[PDB]
RNA sequence: UUGACCUCAAAUCAGGUAGGAGUACCCGCUGAACUUAAGCAUAUCAAUAAGCGGAGGAAAAGAAACCAACCGGGAUUGCCUUAGUAACGGCGAGUGAAGCGGCAAAAGCUCAAAUUUGAAAUCUGGUACCUUCGGUGCCCGAGUUGUAAUUUGGAGAGGG
RNA sequence: GUUCUUUGUAAAGUGCCUUCGAAGAGUCGAGUUGUUUGGGAAUGCAGCUCUAAGUGGGUGGUAAAUUCCAUCUAAAGCUAA
């Protein structure tokens, strides 16, 4: 970004007139789109939950968002995707209780 | 496009609906001959995705394979050698079951050309594949500019050489540090870096 | 009511009910074929219609 | 075995090395081949010049960014900004690279300039077979050298200011090295209420 | 050439030049570096102390010349100025028209302070300088310009 | 009662195709031991021999889920380098690449996912005819459980 | 270099305007076993078990939680030297 012209340190680099190049479509690869949003929501209505998902929600409304998050992390494999399931399943629980 | 609903339904293999289809179809597939001609893709969106078109000269076969490790086919377990190679029972084939499935229908319909293939079902004993073959003698293909590449002599049995999809995977061929051995071709990069190069004026 | 693979068509009652479209699951895979001059047809649906 | 006071060699020849020995007897032979195929490519490629026009590009690593180097293709932005289409520039003698961006106007400008200078210096025969003939110039890279920039003058004025160059680097480094600790100690303070 | 070779002068004496008792045999003591820790230990510390065991840190995927900082001593420095153009500034020392020396351009990456430079101002630009290099450039009316 | 459809067959039905050989080089599978370690089992030999399957005049690779950490580079392949280096190893014997740099050659791209929906616009075959590596007309069949056009992320689509 | 031809009112390129912008799943990924690699809390492959997502996902040569950053866009395909 703002180089300093010096060979070393907390933003080392040779100074140059910047030039921010146009964005690539690629860099928007996992990008939403209202079509897929419609399709995925619809497909989920028709299909329902998976048994572990069904297990997951029973673990959210019990124990906690922690206890259940570990279970998810173990099942999907990766702590990040776990939380991601829980948040997604929490939104399903919203759309149940306060229908 | 109904296809977009197919793809996303197909992601839901533990939905009550798909589980039901899974149980009924795998039974059906088990009763038919290990290799049989499929009348049509079980997954028309998937075949679609992998190069299949609904014209004449596109053929779908279905095939069972036996699932598991490769038991070292040796006399009575006998290895006769160093204790490293003394294993029999935990050894795994370096090709995918899918690679086996392709190669076997590809042997049966040897007039066709294996384009690609895809999983469809499995039990404990078996995995099931649908294999997209393509007639290269059928003028519908020969005249189709998008597909006459496979008419070439240079593609005879691409599955047998690991040129299909499953092949270039097992064969470990992608760019980057992770594929230093295997990507220029395993044995080839080897032979290279194991060659003495001798110039006329020695360097 | 007889499409195979059935997943080509299962989502249509749901697709409709959501789009506020009147649908009907009719008996006749190839009867809807006779309808539009083919051997079979999965679907058939008029949108225009004369007054 | 091991003996005398000699370096400890590591000559890897325990492997049937003899089976894979490549001696280049055809060094002479394949040079002639390499030429009898450049002339014969120049022949059929009419008055065209055997190589594409290739960009200027900085070249990477702390080791090499001092020098500047002929890149691959010309980026989309440099081709448009030189006033022609991607699809068309290729049909001439211009290499175009869809990947590779522009973040350095001094290179980018130097490249659009590079492009224009080229356009003026060719002639693009119309589709039919009547022609000014024109001799076929074989290179292009030799026709359009990539030379290194200016950076500074052969001499000029001396300008001190007590600030030690050494001290700066030292201090530049110390800064980097403690940055995170420093933040944490303040981030710690950034949790001291009542 | 063979005709120049001891094994021509040995023709006609039994046993080449290799003794009658001790023979010339296939690998007594073993092939290569066998038993550096055993029957060849003496030679392998003496002539080669240090050989066995580890020391220091590993470094995965070390990329040579991340560390590319070639050194230039004041010792030379004035070599980076063309022979002819050199005496020009040399006789006309001045803070007015002092020769700018781009050492990065010349392939270096750090000025080290070995030697003596004459009392003639210089604009020295480089990544990295020894503390003394700077102190000697400043001594003779020059400066260091940190570049990249 | 007659006519479809789906699936599954049969025929010396109509036209085709596969096999076997070679195998120096090439794409995969499978796979040793001798030998080295002065013994030996991990290791080495070697991801080698032998065995198996499949190609071509080249094969494979290939237009990045790359390299990088720069002022960034830009499909693949190969040579000179990197380098007997980083690393691996009874850290023993022994093994051992990658990025950048110079060069040879250079070349780029197309599908899937989109309503043609005011018109399946696409195709095999048959038959006639002709100026026959094919053309047109006609008939059957394929095909909407999707054949063309269009678009392939560098984008691009629909309206002004 | 001729010469028939048959293409055309059909194909393509570029400027701004706006709304959009579909992008491959028993895959990616995780556990584990085996094998291989210079790849070392695991280099590729492969068996079984688990199995995703869409400001997602992959990489970033020391495991993990957290915060950023950089770079590409996988699971379909062709291609001369
Ligand atoms: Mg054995
Ligand atoms: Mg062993
Ligand atoms: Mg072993
Ligand atoms: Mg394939
Ligand atoms: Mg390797
Ligand atoms: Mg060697
Ligand atoms: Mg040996
Ligand atoms: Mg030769
Ligand atoms: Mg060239
Ligand atoms: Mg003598
Ligand atoms: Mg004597
Ligand atoms: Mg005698
Ligand atoms: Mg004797
Ligand atoms: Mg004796
Ligand atoms: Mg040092
Ligand atoms: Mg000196
Ligand atoms: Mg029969
Ligand atoms: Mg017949
Ligand atoms: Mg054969
Ligand atoms: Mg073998
Ligand atoms: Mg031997
Ligand atoms: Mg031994
Ligand atoms: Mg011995
Ligand atoms: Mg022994
Ligand atoms: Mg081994
Ligand atoms: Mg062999
Ligand atoms: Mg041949
Ligand atoms: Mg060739
Ligand atoms: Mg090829
Ligand atoms: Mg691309
Ligand atoms: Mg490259
Ligand atoms: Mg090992
Ligand atoms: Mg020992
Ligand atoms: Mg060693
Ligand atoms: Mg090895
Ligand atoms: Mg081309
Ligand atoms: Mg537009
Ligand atoms: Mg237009
Ligand atoms: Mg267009
Ligand atoms: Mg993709
Ligand atoms: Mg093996
Ligand atoms: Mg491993
Ligand atoms: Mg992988
Ligand atoms: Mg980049
Ligand atoms: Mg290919």
């Amino acid at each position: 970004t703002v180089k300093t012209g010096i060979a070393i340190g907390l933003n080392k680099g040779k100074k140059v007139t910047s030039m921010t190049p146009a964005p690539k479509i690629s860099y928007k690869k996992g990008a939403a789109s209202n079509r897929t949003k419609f399709v995925r929501s619809l497909v989920r209505e028709i299909a329902g939950l998976s048994p572990y998902e069904r297990r997951l929600i029973d673990l959210i409304r019990n124990s906690g968002e922690k206890r259940a998050r570990k279970v998810a992390k173990k099942r999907l494999g990766s702590f990040t995707r776990a939380k991601a399931k829980v948040e997604e399943m929490n939104n399903i629980i919203a759309a149940s209780r306060r229908h | 496009g109904a296809y977009k609903y197919l793809e996303e339904l197909q992601r839901k293999k533990q939905s009550d609906v798909l589980r039901f289809l899974q149980r009924v179809r795998v039974w059906e597939y088990r009763q038919k001959n290990v290799i049989h001609r499929a009348a049509r893709p079980t997954r028309p969106d998937k075949a679609r995705r992998l190069g299949y078109k609904a014209k004449q000269g596109f053929v779908i076969y279905r095939v069972r394979v036996r699932r598991g490790n490769r038991k070292r086919p040796v006399p009575k377990g006998a290895t006769y050698g160093k204790p490293t190679n003394q294993g029999v029972n935990e050894l795994k084939y370096q090709r995918s079951l899918r690679a086996t499935a392709e190669e076997r229908v590809g042997r049966r319909a040897a007039n066709l050309r294996v384009l690609n293939s895809y999983w469809v079902n499995q039990d404990s004993t078996y995995k099931y594949f649908e294999v997209i073959l393509v007639d290269p003698q059928h003028k519908a293909i020969r005249r189709d500019a998008r597909y006459n590449w496979i008419c070439d002599p240079v593609h005879k049995h691409r599955e047998a050489r690991g040129l299909t999809a499953t092949g270039k995977k097992s064969r470990g061929i992608n760019k980057g540090h992770k594929f230093n051995n295997t990507k220029a071709g395993r044995r080839k990069t080897w032979k290279r870096q194991n060659t003495l190069s001798l110039w006329r004026y020695r360097k | 009511n007889d499409v195979d693979p059935i997943e080509l068509v299962v989502f249509l009652p749901a697709l409709c009910k959501k789009m506020g479209v009147p649908y009907a699951i009719v008996k006749g895979k190839a009867r809807l074929g006779t309808l539009v001059n083919q051997k079979t047809s999965a679907v058939a649906a008029l949108t225009e219609v004369r007054a | 075995a091991i003996s005398k006071n000699l370096p400890i060699l590591k000559n890897h020849f325990r492997k049937h090395w003899q089976e894979r020995v490549k001696v280049h007897f055809d060094q002479a032979g394949k040079k002639v081949s390499r030429r009898n195929a450049r002339a014969t490519r120049a022949a059929k490629i009419a008055p065209r010049p055997l190589d594409l026009l290739r960009p200027v590009v900085r070249a990477p690593t702390v080791k090499y960014n001092r020098k500047v180097r002929a890149g691959r293709g010309f980026t989309l932005a440099e081709v448009k900004a030189a006033g022609l289409t991607a699809a068309y520039a290729r049909t001439i003698g211009i290499a175009v690279d869809h990947r590779r961006q522009n973040r350095n106007q001094e290179i980018f400008d130097a490249n659009v300039q590079r492009l224009k200078e080229y356009q003026s210096k060719i002639i693009v025969f119309p589709r039919n077979g009547k022609a000014p003939e024109a001799e076929q110039v074989l290179s292009a890279a030799a026709t359009f050298p990539i030379a290194q920039p200016a950076t500074d003058v052969e001499a000029r004025a001396v300008q001190d200011n007590g600030e030690s160059a050494f001290r700066t680097l030292r201090l530049a480094r110390s800064e980097k090295k403690f940055r995170g600790i420093r933040e944490k100690r303040a981030r710690e303070k950034a949790e001291a209420e009542a | 050439p063979s005709r120049f070779t001891k094994t021509r002068k040995h023709r006609g004496h039994v046993s080449a030049g290799k003794g009658r008792i001790g023979k010339h045999r296939k690998h007594p003591g073993g092939r290569g570096m066998a038993g550096g820790q055993h029957h060849h230990r003496i030679n392998m510390d003496k002539y080669h102390p240090g050989y066995f065991g580890k020391v220091g840190m590993r470094y995965f995927h070390k990329q040579q010349a991340h560390f590319w900082k070639p050194v230039l001593n004041l010792d030379k420095l004035w070599t980076l100025i063309p022979e002819d153009k050199r005496d020009q500034y040399l006789k006309s020392a001045s803070k007015e028209t002092a020769p700018v020396i781009d050492t990065l351009a010349a392939g270096y990456g750090k000025i080290l302070g070995k030697g003596r430079i004459p009392n003639v101002p210089v604009i020295v630009k480089a990544r990295f300088v020894s503390k003394l290099a700077e102190e000697k450039i400043r001594a003779a009316g020059g400066v260091v310009e940190l570049i990249a």
